């Protein structure tokens, strides 16, 4: 649904984010042996927790924000957030001709590119597979001219069908309000709605 | 009805700050059969000496409560001897010993200013007995948390 | 119904062989009723630890009959690894060498020694040498009772 | 009881709210699945939580406020609070010629007017049905001249009887105090009751 | 991994720590005896706890930091942190000719050199054996020219194999993150990722 | 071990104490009767709790502090603290010729001095018996020329064997770290180690 | 003990309190009846709680204070505190010829004097009987020349033996320390023990 951003619509400023917190929410079980070692087991999943805060909002901007958030609530669609932090627009070109092998799994994608992608991404850039919602952060990279492998931190929630395609640009976190339970906004004397903070979490 | 003596009655009524000390005359778990060897522990702090033996004062962090109603009920106590004393834990976990029998006598000595104020009328004027029972006891509980302090207490059960 | 596919046959056979380790304590010569104990043909070995002869009246319950057999030969049924794996009490020179440093921090010791250890035992059999009538076996121990403090304490069994 | 406002009787200025907080209380069931998906199902109700606070009140105006709140308490009738932030007097006209079909349900009301309404409601403007208490916020709008579609955030608790009519103006939240257990009124040295706040919840 | 530092790569300044806290985590058993004595028996391990904190990080520096930390998290390999406060470059020279007797144990290593090391280590300088991960601090020193004994804080976890060789500088703490459960990255209005702190513990 | 003090070595200033707390730790069981009386029973022991706080430390002073504390920790010896508060140097002379009777007990030491002690202590000056580690505070005094009575607050943890001798000067609290569990020191940007506080407790 | 005061020995100024708090501790049974009535039935005692706080104490003054508090603790005798706020030296004269009838009870003492007392006690002046420890406050007064009735707040714990004689000034609260469990003495850098406070309670 693309929660409103200045890129989306700049006529309402102040709907832009003043502090975004990507919480690497990674539920994991840790035991601390007397041997000295620590043992960790991965179950459950990873959900990038986005902790959004807004400044004071004039009635027009807050009315628009309520319009969009109520459209989110009465419908089942997921909130989509674009972070200006990682919109580096490297790589570029088109991604239709790039192919991924049959079944990849295991946190490394080895995708070969013929001539359709022109540009090496930097380690730390958000990466998404076209069919599966969740966005991955690249954490290493190596190329052999046409075939470059990409290492992802989350361990490939989807397997590979054989038609997966990278995106590398304009990837939006599917998110849902975790503050939907008590979503209030105080209208101060000043006429500006204050204390509108959003805690988002993915619904991959 | 233990007559407690009038002197001890007066002391308990007036003094209002009495330094209680327990005299534990343990009988050592011994194997292969021999004469009884007694370890004399006390709670207090100095070394409280009653009628001969010195009653070492470096162990026994706490003593349980002696709960016994009007029904014969296997009246049971439980020591708490520190598990960092190598000697006691060694006597606990040595393989070969059996201690079905072996009396435990606890004397709850009311310390005077300088050395026990002579209650118990029939007995030589010393402290009241507290358990005078037999030892059917458990053992170590160790914790050694990796974060910090861990505990280790010998839970000597006796009934 | 247990389908016989839930059992691992190899360790079942291993534990069965653990049960029938020869008991070089008595001799077959002195068993008068050799046959009605339940072994055929004298000469053969027949001196086996835990030679239990069972009645399972099927009116009590499955649970209680199975635990009765387990108490009889000594053991437990353990579907831990998904298979029932009927284990028995044993001694072996290849154990696991678990050091305290490996495990974790907590370590409870609990000597239930007052109530659960004994110096003499008494048993109760349905002896074929009594026309299937109750018979009593008793011991005493000079090492054990002298270890205790000369206190009389009998284990009782049937 | 219509908790008093300067609109009702203005001779006591300062009964107007200093801060209005519509807590959009949205009870539901959420399980953060090990897959990563967050699946939420909506049961119970969507009750608007109003958290009113007042400026410093002189003894007479707070005496009147005590009169009205205690007359609320001794009777069983619900407090009715009209929020001035949403009383924009759009739409306007009379609401007798407006009609609604037999049974709408499902958070979208398609109401047809002949010509009797002169003005488009805006997204985020409160909407109510005359027959049923609860207040709805409009989240989208579209018009075809005489028949315009109106989308509501709450999913239409009551089904349509076929005679319900919108209001669009001066709509009152049936509410009940949750501070009636222990209500405090401190008389400052300066002569003003200070920090008087009310916490409200619908009793739809 | 050699958690990135200005020493490893200085193009990103600000990756250096602004506060390093070696928590001398020393678990044990303590009973405060009724006698008054405190008896302590040491089991488990003496693992150095590092609580690293960072200055405000610009997006590129924290992007590189996320790369390295995420390639950490997806892999099972340990973090290696080189503390600059203890890298005095004392001792110096080569450590190949340094010999250690067969089995030392008991927190005192008597290591002998021919002439290959030129410089006395000082009390409080970190010390490590090449084969075993954990890092020791030196608490006393004495020399006989070619044979000098070294006293260590930890009681020599590994017994000496007979081929151990000291390092004395550039020693890396094999450690694992204890904050990877939920890692927060707030981008301030000013554009700097601020208050990024790491809590570490060895996996000896 | 003599925890470092300016008297021991003043070339490292700032290792001097800035606030010493003597916690009169007296574990004791108190009951409050409805009669009005309060009944208390003394068990366990008394340990003087010393709460040491340090200022910011430059690397050299903190390096020395680590050297001494690590040599304390790896060894079984006990920390010794001299308090400048009570080093009054009254009494003076020698203590070899003074004798104590056979067995005293009970918080009074009735010792006679022939000609070797010249000076009357003031009530409140620390006092120790030569053989037993713990430190007693005098709380009253009375003299008869050669024999003077001394009353101590802690009730004579050791009995008297007949060869006990007073000290009156240069007495050191045998203490152990109660902060050895998590003993860390943050090295700030300034280059100074801050937040080094010691909580000590006797090991009589 | 007559806890030391400037009245007792003025050579140590600053032993006077900087804040005295007579906590009128009044144990009872209270049931907030569903009728609305609150019923109070008084059992146990009415023990005056004193929470003394001290100004900045120089080492010598606190040395003396420790002397007296520790000779308190080693012995069983109660602390006696004379409150200067109530030592107005009214009444005055001698109290030997003051007579009291056989048994008074019931919180009203009618004590008759011949001419030996010259001065009327005021409501709020502490009152005590010579034989019994407890201190009473006078809540009303009325005189008939030689016979005047005196009403006390506590209801005369002891009944009258027939030889009771009032004191009216210089009356000492029998008290016991409730802070002796962990009693702390921080020495500020300036050389003064700061924030020394005592919490006291009677032991009638």
């Amino acid at each position: 649904m693309r929660l409103p951003d200045p890129y989306t619509n700049p006529e309402y400023p102040g709907l832009g984010f003043e502090s975004v917190n990507l919480v690497d929410n990674d539920p994991m079980i840790r035991d601390e042996l007397p041997n000295g070692k620590v043992k960790e087991v991965k179950i459950s999943a990873q959900y990038w927790g986005i902790n959004i805060s807004y400044p004071e909002l004039f009635p027009d901007e807050y009315a628009f924000l309520d319009s969009r958030l109520l459209e989110y609530k009465r419908t089942g669609d997921y909130l989509d957030v674009l972070l200006p932090q990682y919109e580096a627009f490297r790589v570029r070109g088109d991604t239709k001709s790039v192919t991924i092998p049959a079944g990849q799994k295991g946190s490394q994608i080895i995708l070969n590119t013929n001539g359709t992608l022109t540009g090496q991404p930097k380690a730390g850039d958000l990466f998404k597979l076209s069919t599966h919602p969740k966005v991955y952060k690249i954490t290493n990279f190596s190329s052999s001219g046409n075939v470059w492998n990409i290492s992802l931190y989350p361990d490939l929630f989807i397997t590979t069908t054989g038609s997966e395609k990278p995106v590398f640009n304009g990837i939006l976190f599917r998110t849902k309000l975790m503050n939907g339970d008590s979503f209030g906004s105080t209208l101060n004397n000043n006429g500006t709605y204050s204390g509108i903070s959003l805690s988002l979490r993915e619904s991959l | 009805m233990k007559k407690i003596l009038d002197s001890a009655k007066n002391y308990l009524n007036t003094h209002d700050k009495l330094k209680t000390a327990c005299l534990i005359a343990l009988e050592l778990p011994s194997s292969s059969g021999s004469a009884a060897t007694y370890i004399y522990l006390t709670d207090y702090f100095r070394d409280v000496t009653y009628n001969g033996i010195l009653y070492r004062s470096g162990k026994v962090k706490s003593i349980s409560s002696h709960k016994q109603n009007r029904q014969l009920s296997i009246g049971s106590l439980s020591f708490t001897i520190t598990g960092t004393a190598e000697d006691e834990v060694l006597k606990l976990v040595q393989n070969g010993v059996s201690f079905l029998d072996r009396g435990i006598t606890i004397h709850q000595a009311i310390i005077n200013e300088e050395g026990n104020i002579l209650p118990v009328d029939p007995d030589t004027d010393g402290p009241l007995l507290f358990f005078r029972g037999r030892i059917t006891g458990g053992g170590i509980k160790d914790n050694v948390n990796t974060s910090g302090i861990g505990t280790s207490v010998i839970t000597w059960n006796c009934s | 119904d247990i389908t016989l596919d839930q059992f691992p046959l190899q360790k079942v056979i291993s534990e069965a062989k653990i049960l029938d380790i020869i008991d070089e304590s008595y001799q077959t010569s002195w068993q008068p009723y050799w046959r009605y104990v339940g072994w055929n043909d004298p000469l053969s070995e027949n001196r086996q630890i835990v030679q239990l002869n069972t009645i399972l009246d099927t009116s009590e319950s499955v649970f209680k009959n199975v635990q009765g057999i387990l108490e009889s030969f000594g053991g437990a049924i353990n579907n831990l690894s998904g298979e029932y794996r009927i284990t028995v009490e044993k001694y072996s020179t290849n154990p696991l060498r678990i050091n305290f440093l490996d495990t974790y921090g907590d370590l409870d010791l609990s000597d239930t020694t007052g109530r659960n250890k004994f110096n003499s035992v008494q048993a109760s059999l349905v002896d074929p040498a009594l026309s299937w009538k109750t018979n009593s076996i008793t011991f005493y121990n000079s090492k054990f009772k002298e270890q205790d403090k000369g206190l009389d304490k009998k284990l009782q069994l049937s």
